[PDB]
RNA sequence: UCGGAGAAAAUCUCCGAAUGAUUAUAACCUAGACUUACAAGUCAAAGUAAAAAUAUCUUGACCCAGAUA
């Protein structure tokens, strides 16, 4: 019983984690874009 | 070391070695590496591999460990599935 | 100033590994080896082990 | 012998022989051996054993090709070039 | 500050790879480790340059080589000086004739005939299974009449018995000019044998300029020869025995792995079991073993032990 | 510490063996040697120890190397000192397995 | 049988044996030098002021195959020696004569300018067709 | 107590560390070596596994108590 409850569980786990370490990976990329929203979007576009 | 004792009029094992080393019957000791266990987090990766393993004692070390055990812990020892089998003894040894 | 934290897999597994991170930075989570599952798999901080 | 033995179902030997013709002596036996023990017993084992093993693949398709290794890969560009330059 | 600074990566890199090159007093990794004809060629170059069409196709990245009329004219004009490379490369000179180096003139060509007009162009450095080559094949050198020949195929490496030897797998002598049907066969056509997991062995095709009728009858084999051991032979001896009238023209040269054909002629015809190859390295180096490995993990005694299993002794 | 040249030229060296060690580069990798985390350098395969002078060229990528390297005089470049390892045998030999 | 004599070791002399099994040593080191020098084959092609030259050459410094654009043949059907065509049809020239000799696997380092030089691109572009193949195998251990 | 610079390796002349932020999260296993009284400390081919190579820059034993699985 002991391996069939780590078994499943691993198993509902692993599914769901693809779309968990796409919405990581998301979340990162934007918390990049923020940094040249201004860095070089904003700030430099007033120091034309 | 108790050299005489009063009750039995032997030598005592020092049972410090007991706990902390392995004897092959060959000659060997086996001890661990001191630290393996502290401040893992931050220890190299590497270092941490060096920690974990299993390492023998040198001829001076061994010469201690020797007097501080009696020949009870010295005996070959006919254990059933034993993983130090074939480390009791060794092997293409010319020296 | 920084802190030691345990960053645990969320993969269903038990595995965790300690990390650093900074007082004010926000909860870490990072992509790391599980080797029971033999995959990489999302690490999320649950608690903290010591301030260092 | 792989041909004249009739324990072996006919579509196997065919099968067999084609698969493991470097095994095959030019008396036409199937000369198969091991060297990885002390003990004949265990020798003999693993003989007989990929023996059964040898009917069993013959005897299952191997309809999975897998992936191609890299020296599958070598196998397959060198053998490309050999055709273009054969097309003369 | 008066010498000028090389400003760019590339002039840089240039210079340093010539200095190497040059002999240095200093140790160095490398030590260890007519007139007719050019205005004719003017001549072609101003009428190409004239050609609008041919300068519209160029601005425009669309213009492209014909690679079969240059092969012919690399053969003809230049070809045989990197003939002569790749026959050093292989090393064919410093074998066949102990260091010495002929330069190949004749454009030899040699194809072997599969089923039908699919002709396996046997090039220098070519690879070709031992299946296709189970017949002989068609050799055009264009000699032109009166013009004395005699063609030789060898396979470099094997002899399994003897390292330094070289089988002929077939000799045809006195070839009266570029028909070939008229050599006098001295040794029939074997099919390539390159035993199994020997690696790739390297055979080439050379052809002699025969100036005078000479019967090799010491050379002559009897034909059918199924004896391999007779086959055996080493060009330098039979070139020096007739160098006087012999000096090579010709190379052609393919590699060959082992193949199933090469299971048949072992068996067949050379009527003797085939022998087996394997790459065997030299068995890893450990330093003396020691009574006690100090601070030596517990790996240390398997790498002396010979036999994976216990034993017991007397007991 | 004990930075130095741990192998001396002409020694048989065998695979793994560390050759010298130094904070800084006063030797480069060469052929068939190895560079380390803290820049000690080893041998590669199985040989002689040999240290010869060569000429350097650094990755393209790098700006400090590219533009110092650039900005030299015309005539002559600079120059380094390398650690070689001449291997000493062949990988392998082939032998008769067996005759079938 | 006489035949069936074999000497105990082979003797395979062939210089390119244990290059072509994959089995052959590669320089590993020169690790802060560009490039590195872990080819068994390197492909050199050099823009001169008005000539593109392509060679081959084996670790030991002898060239095997080499396609130039002063050689007479491939002048006179080519209409500038310098060119982005010249630099396309001078590559499908080279790859015949490497497929002729047999070099299937080769290394070529570019640096990063050179590398995303059209003209370049395009050179690579026909030894691709041809089959030639820009990266070596790693080597077998 | 340890590390960096000079004297130049014996005592002298100076600066710093009991970390710090960055982050690609950096796996397991295993030849040969460095260093070293012991103890601790370094580098690393090959193989396998993840991914699509990389962690970059500048330290305290044993016992004994804990924490979670
Ligand atoms: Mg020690
Ligand atoms: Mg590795």
């Amino acid at each position: 019983a002991r391996r069939q409850a780590r078994e499943q569980r691993i198993a509902e786990c692993m599914a769901k984690m693809p779309q968990m370490i796409e919405n990581w990976r998301k979340q990162k990329r934007e918390r990049w874009e923020k940094i040249q929203a201004d860095k070089e979007r904003r700030a430099r576009l007033q120091a034309e | 070391l108790t050299y005489c004792s009063t009750r039995k009029g032997k030598r005592k094992t020092v049972k410090s070695v007991v706990h902390r080393f392995l004897r092959l019957h060959s000659g060997l000791w086996l001890r661990r590496k001191a630290g393996y266990k502290k401040k893992l987090w931050k220890k190299s990766t590497a270092r941490k591999k060096r920690l974990r393993e299993f390492v023998f004692c040198s001829k001076t070390q061994s010469k201690l460990l020797d007097k501080m055990t009696t020949s009870f812990w010295k005996r070959r020892n006919w254990y059933a599935g034993d993983p130090y089998q074939m480390y009791h003894d060794r092997t293409n040894l010319r020296v | 100033k920084t802190i030691l934290v345990k960053l645990v897999s969320q993969a269903g597994t038990g595995f965790s590994f300690n990390h650093k991170r900074s007082r004010l930075r926000e909860k870490l989570s990072l992509l790391h080896y599980d080797p029971i599952v033999n995959k990489k798999v999302l690490f999320v901080e649950q608690k903290k082990i010591r301030s260092l | 012998h792989l041909a004249s033995a009739d324990w072996i179902e006919e579509p196997v030997r065919q099968k067999i022989a084609l698969t493991h013709k470097n095994k095959i002596n030019k008396a036409g036996e199937l000369v198969l051996t091991s060297e990885s023990s002390r003990y004949q017993f265990r020798n003999l084992a693993e003989c007989l054993q990929k023996i059964r093993d040898m009917i069993a693949e013959a005897s299952q398709v191997p309809k999975e090709p897998s992936k191609e290794d890299a020296r599958l890969q070598r196998l397959r560009i060198e053998k490309m070039n050999r055709e273009r330059l054969r097309q003369k | 500050e008066r010498l000028e600074k090389y400003r760019s990566f590339e002039r840089y890199r240039r210079r340093a790879e010539q200095e190497a090159r040059a002999p240095h007093w200093w140790r160095t990794y490398r030590e260890h480790f007519r007139t007719q004809k050019l205005l004719e060629r003017k001549h072609f170059l101003r009428e190409l340059r004239a050609n609008v069409e041919e300068e519209r196709a160029a601005r425009l990245r669309t213009a492209s080589i014909p690679l079969e009329a240059v092969r012919a004219e690399w053969e003809r004009t230049c070809g045989p000086y990197h003939k002569q490379r790749l026959a050093e490369y292989y090393g064919l000179y410093r074998d066949l004739f102990h260091g010495a180096t002929f330069v190949p003139w004749v454009p030899l060509h040699v194809a072997y005939a599969v089923g039908e007009e699919d002709l396996i162009p046997v090039y220098h450095g070519n690879e070709v299974t031992p299946t296709e080559a189970s017949r002989a094949p068609e050799v055009t050198y264009e000699a032109d009449k009166d013009s004395l020949w005699t063609l030789l195929f060898i396979n470099l490496d094997g002899h399994l018995l003897e390292p330094d030897a070289e089988y002929v797998h077939w000799l045809l002598t006195n070839i009266p000019s570029n028909r070939v049907a008229e050599g006098q066969e001295t040794c029939p056509y074997l099919p390539p044998f390159p035993a199994r997991g020997s690696g790739f062995h390297r055979f080439a095709f050379l052809l002699f300029k025969q100036d005078k009728p000479i019967n090799f009858s010491e050379d002559t084999r009897p034909s059918p020869c199924y004896q391999l051991a007779q086959r055996t032979f080493r060009t330098f001896d039979f070139y020096k025995r007739h160098q006087e009238a012999m000096t090579p023209a010709g190379l052609a040269f393919f590699q060959c792995r082992w193949d199933d054909s090469v299971t048949h002629t072992f068996h067949q015809l050379l009527d003797m079991r085939e022998p087996v190859f394997e790459f065997v390295r030299p068995p890893p180096y450990h330093p003396k073993q020691k009574r006690f490995p100090h601070e030596q993990p517990l790996r240390y005694l398997d790498r002396y032990r010979d036999s994976h299993e216990p034993t017991y002794g007397i007991y | 510490k004990h930075y130095g040249i741990k192998k001396m030229e002409g020694h048989y060296v065998h695979a793994g063996n560390i050759l010298g060690t130094q904070r800084q580069f006063r030797w480069h990798p060469g052929a068939h040697v190895g560079l380390g985390r803290n820049k000690c350098l080893y041998a590669l395969e199985e040989g002689i120890v040999r240290y010869t002078k060569d000429v350097y060229v650094p990755n393209p990528k790098n700006t400090e190397a590219v533009d110092l390297v650039t900005s030299l005089p015309k005539g002559a470049v600079l120059y380094k000192t390398f650690v070689h390892v001449v291997p000493a045998k062949p990988e392998g030999t082939f032998k008769l397995v067996d005759m079938l | 049988k006489e035949n069936e004599a074999v000497a105990p070791e082979f003797t395979n002399r062939n210089p390119r044996n244990l290059e072509l099994l994959g089995v052959a040593r590669k320089e590993r080191g020169w690790a802060t030098v560009w490039p590195n020098r872990e080819f068994w084959h390197r492909l050199r092609v050099v823009k001169t002021q008005h000539h593109v030259e392509a060679f081959v050459e084996h670790l030991n410094g002898q060239v095997v195959v080499s396609a130039s654009t002063r050689e007479w043949a491939i002048k006179k059907h080519l209409y500038s020696t310098r060119n982005v065509v010249a630099c396309e049809s001078i590559g499908r020239v080279l790859a015949q004569r490497c497929l002729e000799a047999g070099i299937n696997f080769m290394v070529y380092q570019p640096t990063p300018w050179e590398a995303s030089s059209d003209s370049i691109k395009r050179l690579q572009n026909a030894m691709t067709e041809s089959g030639v193949m820009l990266r070596e195998p790693r080597r077998i251990y």
